[PDB]
């Protein structure tokens, strides 16, 4: 018998390469447009007594 | 003459492990919509 010859060793990964930068996540808008009316009208009451 | 352990090559019968600790992590609270935003969708509010 012989022994087993040194065996060939794992490599460490490159390691994953990241790109540094900036961000703005957006969303679907849910919420209503808003904005500002005025209302003109006249309350007419007519009693009958 | 005379030697001190710094003036004699030093090669090492030890086998390398370099294990470093995962680091803390903090989670911030993350919403898409809070729920004052998913009560605002709506076009009318009965109460109001
Ligand atoms: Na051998």
């Amino acid at each position: 018998v012989q022994f087993e010859q040194p065996r060939r060793c794992p490599t460490r990964p490159e390691g994953q390469n990241y790109t540094e930068g900036i961000a703005v996540v957006f969303k679907e808008n849910i919420a209503p447009y808003k904005f500002k009316a005025t209302m003109y009208y006249k309350d007419v009451t007519v009693s009958q007594v | 003459h005379q030697l001190s352990r710094a003036d004699v090559t030093t090669v090492s019968t030890f086998i390398d492990l370099n294990i470093t600790m995962l680091e803390d992590h903090e989670f911030v609270p993350l919403e898409v919509y809070t729920r004052h935003e998913i009560k605002d969708s709506g076009l009318l509010d009965y109460t109001e």
